[PDB]
């Protein structure tokens, strides 16, 4: 499994914006979808599977993992959006999967709490790279966005 | 209608409404137009055609959408049913499966099934043998002709003895059977044909739509609307903008008559959530209080002011000029304590000018230590605790000097200038809840699909998580203590003898200006100190939403009695105790508009769930839906003008205008107005705002979900009167107050649903024209909201449905000369007069005929177009009519 | 018997809309041409020639029989039911067809 974003390209003039997360271990029969939680969380979240009669319940596969933006001045150092902040960035009830048997799931996020706190602008302060992350037990693997910016 | 729309295959549907004929009868549609089809070629095409279709019966449990079992059987060739309607082009079959109909064919009417399908009214069936008839009678099930070896099915299957008695013997166990039907490709004619379903069945799990599409919910708004911003990530997104129209898939099959419908949405914000929260009250024993301080009161938009409760087990307190009435009083443990409530002010006023009522103080039990309830009592036996004032001059030392225990204590007040307002601002995790109402009868069953505003005018609750503990030094007489809320909030302690207690409370409210005051969320501590057997300080704490209204702050629900215990056998000890901290704020109904933007629950930083539930019949919807925000500019767009199309009076400058928020009510001789009702949403009794059929404004009574309910009677009707200006304008009328709970197909009453008060708009929405030179104007003083009744089309591509919401509105105008100088009556023909309903006419001097103009400005109707789109100059769209200059 | 390891596809556990059969080889262990039945066994004496060597006789039919008479004529009665046996539903967990009797 992989996170991805099909934009390496990505213009600015943007607050909000989705990807992709391919991640054929966690299809399923429409509809599914997940509740993002604590850190992000990956509380898998589908009354809507049946497996003979059984109405199903949270399953705990995973979280966002963070949000990084680039700092180099010889040594390679990050930060961190902390865990307060991803149980509001991510606290969404459903996402749900876009086509069945394979993962697919969409989110779409802000760059308005984005813009404000990692000091982005339109191309004012800009210019980075700027990847997402996720992690899951689903296939107990860091799965990593790819977007990179130009600086419009 | 609704379904969206996929073809080829098989979409199915419940004979249902109000006065629903016979419910269990079920139409299977299949479109065959890749060849087309004679009155001759029908026989071979409809006799094949069946002979392909499979017909099946589904089992999972009866909420799902997953995977667990089917069978499949066909339909007959020999002695078939089988029908064609030409104008549509559907090969179409009936079947009736549910009691007492299961066992045997029934005559399914060509009326109630024409709710489905049009073109079967406007030309009759044909039959077999390229007959035509108007009857349909259906294949009676037991009597099919199967496909297992060729054979015939039985006369009594499970399905039949399962529908024979459905009322409970569908529900089975575990599972629930649903009939259903497919298609296994073939070529006849020199063509293929397979399609898809969107939930729509004779039993159709109330959940919402997912497929066939690669975003989940469609929006019919999205697509047009200039942006740059996103290259090719975007291909996933489903969304929708503020006041403007997400249309919504409530599925649902199970309710007969009127099919009333509440809404729950879930909204919460991406990005991290600091919230400013206003010293409502403080409470608190003198010992607890310094010995002085400075204040004075922040104001309340419901109309309050903030206070300071004194706990003082003296007697009589002394603050201010005031002789003062216990505002409470206790007791406990042979010690009576009383509760002294004080605003302060430049005034000390006898008067309370505010009350608390059923103040609900835990403390803990002196042997058990698990909470004690109690509500304090003024000794003229008051639970409306009278909000007193104390205070006088500023600058001027008052000392409130009340005796904890019968020991002096002070805090004194220096009357404040200005506020020391001390705001909450802290980090905390929220949920914000929201409801609406409807009460739904159309022409769409099963599959009620309508268009709701994803920004209510009806109730929010706000209930979210944070963290309290209690941190307390356990000494061996005293104990210095404190406890911790909100995640800065906090309430402090001084010594606290054995046997003996001390109390504090606060009241935060969202520090604003409409929600301040009008909402509340109290925290009141007691605290005891005391031992057994092991030496125990111990904190016991409810924690209450209320709502000051009519001044009385009025609890709403208490929240959980948490008992924290701190045991300690060795004598010295500090320990902690955790318990959940709910910040819950439950507003007032239209603070769903107006606190909500007063916060910024809503933008292109919001993530929205969506849930549905049936009112009276009680039915829920397990699949949470979602959308999310990305807001765009308005496209815009006009239709043709020459030269030529001003010269001849038959010559004409047509126009078409978009912008995707400026519809509110879909479907032709739609209509609609408002009430409102304790429906039922959930496990309860939401106050909805319940949307209601009709031009007819209502006025129900009773408790709502029951039978206790019944509807009253017209109001008021709404009435576009034809006026009797220049070429009759059209304009709208009624009881005009009720406009605020007027929205019709008409975009120019769309605008006052929310964003009003009292029939007077705030929001302008609609299209807004003005002339020149010779100027007259639209909507506006000169010719009232709703100056003519207008209605949409056939919808968007966007849609993928027929004969629904689009704002492209159609209008005709002329501009002229050769009519200038002319007077119906003496109202002077020379400026721009509409020609009644769609029409308009356009008049100009007998020079200015060329460089005459007019000037459109579509006008949003949902505010939130406006938000990071605004730098576009297309938020409101902007576009003109003209004359050419020619020589 | 011989066999090798062969697993079975990750997608039939992912979604139930796909879902296996496993097929096991074991030769001896097969009883009776009747798929579709349901019967009992008894044990009577089966005349032969100059005697009657006793042995289990099958009899179709879900019921326990009870057979009177000497075994070997046209003359002979088959018996009926002691207790029926019956695949019910013991309910709970997901519904089985677990016979009971």
């Amino acid at each position: 499994a992989n996170l991805y974003f099909p934009s390496s390209t990505t213009p600015l003039y943007q607050l909000s914006v989705p990807l992709y997360l391919s991640e054929p271990y966690y299809g399923s029969p429409l509809p599914t979808y997940i509740g993002l939680g604590t850190n992000g969380t990956s509380l898998w979240n589908s009354p809507n599977y049946v497996l003979f009669g059984v109405s199903a319940v949270q399953q705990y596969l995973g979280f966002i993992k963070s949000i990084s933006v680039t700092l180099s001045n010889g040594t390679t150092v990050v930060i961190p959006l902390t865990t307060s902040n991803m149980q509001t960035l991510f606290p969404q009830l459903v996402g749900q999967e876009l086509q069945a048997c394979n993962g697919t799931f969409q989110f779409g996020i802000s760059i308005t709490g984005l813009e404000k706190l990692l000091n982005l602008n339109v191309q004012q302060l800009n210019n980075s790279i700027l990847s997402v992350t996720y992690h899951d037990y689903v296939t107990g693997e860091t799965l990593t966005a790819t977007t990179k910016l130009v600086a419009l | 209608l609704t379904p969206p729309v996929s073809a080829g295959g098989i979409q199915a549907y419940l004979l249902t409404g109000s006065g629903a004929p016979a419910s269990g009868l079920v139409l299977f549609v299949v479109n065959v137009s890749n060849i087309q089809v004679s009155s001759s070629n029908v026989t071979n095409v409809i006799s094949t055609v069946v002979s392909n279709i499979q017909i099946n019966a589904k089992t999972e449990n009866a909420q799902t959408g997953a995977t667990t079992g089917s069978v499949t059987v066909r339909f007959p060739t020999s002695g078939y049913n089988a029908y064609y309607d030409s104008v549509d082009k559907v090969v179409f079959v009936v079947v009736s499966f549910l009691y007492p109909y299961t066992t045997t064919s029934v005559n399914i009417p060509l009326s109630y099934l024409s709710k489905y399908l049009p073109g079967l009214l406007t030309a009759q069936p044909y039959d077999e043998t390229g007959a035509q008839v108007t009857s349909v009678s259906s294949t009676p099930f037991g009597s099919l002709i199967d496909t297992s070896t060729g054979q015939q099915i039985l006369g009594t299957n499970p399905v039949l003895t399962s529908y024979n008695s459905y009322t409970t013997q569908a529900n089975t166990n575990m599972q629930e059977g649903v009939v259903s039907g497919t298609l296994t490709s073939f070529t006849l004619g020199g063509q293929s044909f397979s399609g898809s379903t969107v939930p729509v069945i004779l039993y159709a799990p109330f959940i919402f739509s997912n497929s066939p599409y690669q975003a989940g919910l469609y929006n019919p708004m999205q697509v047009n609307g200039n942006l740059g911003s996103l290259s090719s990530e975007a291909y996933y997104h489903p969304v929708i903008w503020g006041r403007a129209l997400i249309n919504t898939t409530l599925i649902d099959t199970y309710a007969s008559g009127s099919v009333p419908f509440t809404f729950q949405l879930n909204y919460s914000v991406p990005g991290p959530l600091t919230i400013n929260m206003a010293q409502l009250a403080w409470i608190a024993s003198i010992n607890n209080l310094p010995t002085s301080f400075t204040y004075l009161s922040y104001k309340f938009s419901n109309g309050y002011e903030s206070f300071l409760g004194i706990i003082s087990n003296s007697t009589q307190l002394t603050a201010g000029a005031l002789t003062i009435n216990p505002s409470g009083n206790f007791t406990i443990n042979g010690k009576k304590f009383y509760v002294y409530l004080l605003v302060v002010g430049s005034t000390n006023s006898t008067t309370p000018v505010e009350y608390v009522t059923k103040l609900v103080v835990e403390y803990p039990s002196s042997t058990n230590f698990l909470p004690q309830g109690v509500t304090v009592t003024t000794s003229s036996n008051k639970y409306t605790l009278p909000v007193y004032e104390i205070g006088g001059p500023a600058g001027t030392t008052i000392t409130l000097t009340g005796n904890w225990y019968s020991t002096p204590y002070t805090v004194q007040i220096t009357v404040g200038s200005t506020p020391t307002l001390t705001n909450y601002v802290s980090q905390i995790l929220l949920k914000a809840v929201a409801y609406e109402g409807i009460n739904v009868s159309t022409t769409q069953s099963p599959y009620y699909s309508t268009a709701i505003l994803s920004t209510p005018p009806s109730e929010i609750s706000i209930t979210g998580s944070s963290t309290i503990t209690a941190q307390g030094k356990l000494t061996a007489t005293s104990a210095s203590a404190t406890v911790n809320l909100l995640t800065n909030a906090t309430l402090t302690y001084e010594n606290i003898p054995l046997t003996q207690y001390s109390f504090n409370g606060i009241i935060v409210t969202p520090g604003y200006a409409a929600i301040n005051g009008t909402t509340a969320m109290a925290y009141v501590i007691g605290a005891l100190y005391n031992k057994t057997s092991d030496y125990v300080l111990s904190f016991a704490g409810s924690q209450e939403p209320m709502q000051v209204m009519n001044n009385n702050l009025t609890e709403v629900t208490t929240l959980a009695p948490f008992g924290l215990t701190l045991l300690a056998p060795s004598v010295p000890a500090t320990e902690t105790g955790t318990s959940p901290l709910q910040l819950e704020f439950f507003t007032v109904p239209s603070t769903s508009y107006i606190a909500l933007v007063d916060f910024g629950l809503w933008g292109n930083l919001t993530s929205v769930t969506v849930s549905a539930y049936d009112t009276v019949n009680n039915k829920l919807s397990v699949n949470l839906g979602y959308f999310y925000g990305i807001v765009i500019p308005p496209s815009i767009s006009t239709a043709p003008y020459n030269y030529q199309n001003f010269i001849c009076p038959n010559n004409y400058v047509t126009v078409t205008i978009y912008d995707p928020d400026a519809v509110l009510d879909p479907y032709p001789s739609g209509s609609f107005t408002t009430s409102s009702l304790p429906l039922k949403y959930g496990n309860m009794n939401i106050t909805g705002a319940v949307i209601f059929p009709g031009s007819s404004v209502y006025n129900p009574s009773g408790v709502f979900g029951y039978s206790n309910f019944n509807k009253g009677a017209a109001v008021t009707t709404f009435t576009y009167t034809a006026q009797s200006g220049p070429f009759s304008p059209v304009a709208l009328t009624g009881n005009t107050n009720y406009l605020s709970q007027y929205a019709d197909n008409n975009p120019t009453d769309n605008y006052y649903f929310i964003q009003t008060v009292n029939g007077m708009p705030v929001l302008m929405g609609g299209l807004s024209i003005v002339a020149s030179p010779v100027s007259a104007s639209l909507p506006s003083s000169t010719s009232s909201p709703g100056f003519m009744y207008l209605l949409p089309s056939a919808a968007q591509v966007p849609s993928p449905l027929p004969g629904m919401a689009t704002p492209n509105y159609n209008l005709n105008i002329y501009i002229t000369y050769k009519i200038d100088g002319a007077t119906v009556g003496n109202n002077m023909i020379n400026g721009l007069y509409v020609a009644s309903q769609n029409t308009l006419i356009y008049v100009v001097p007998n020079g200015s005929f060329v460089g005459s103009n007019i000037k459109l400005t579509y006008t949003t109707t949902d505010y939130a177009v406006l938000h990071y789109f605004y730098s576009t100059g297309q938020y409101k769209v902007f576009k003109t009519v003209s004359v050419p200059n020619v020589t």
